[PDB]
């Protein structure tokens, strides 16, 4: 029953960790996405305004 | 992951410690106690040797 506590610690640990990686992965991809937009959405307004 | 586990795993050794030092008493006193065969002065010698 020590093994029990062990084996599962193992699993949860590595999974919970992967989950973080995944979460952090997303965040960056979100940043990119939004940022990319904010950049164009920005040059654009100036141009429409000019037009 | 590492931290998650090293934390869980550490409490598991702290449990193994006391559970183990116990094994040590139980082994040693079951040994001294075994001096009942030879004289009680034998216990003094035995138990001093042990405890
Ligand atoms: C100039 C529309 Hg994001």
């Amino acid at each position: 029953l020590s093994r029990f506590k062990q084996e599962y610690s193992q699993a949860a640990s590595v999974l919970v960790g992967d989950i973080k990686t995944l979460l952090m992965d997303s965040q960056d991809k979100y940043f990119e996405a939004t940022q990319t937009v904010y950049e164009w959405c920005g040059v654009a307004t100036q141009l429409l305004a000019a037009y | 992951a590492l931290d998650s586990q090293l934390t869980n795993d550490f409490s598991e050794k702290s449990s193994y410690f006391q559970s183990q030092v116990d094994k040590i008493r139980k082994e040693a006193y079951a040994g001294a106690a075994a001096g009942v065969v030879a004289g009680p002065f034998g216990l003094i010698i035995s138990y001093s040797i042990a405890a």
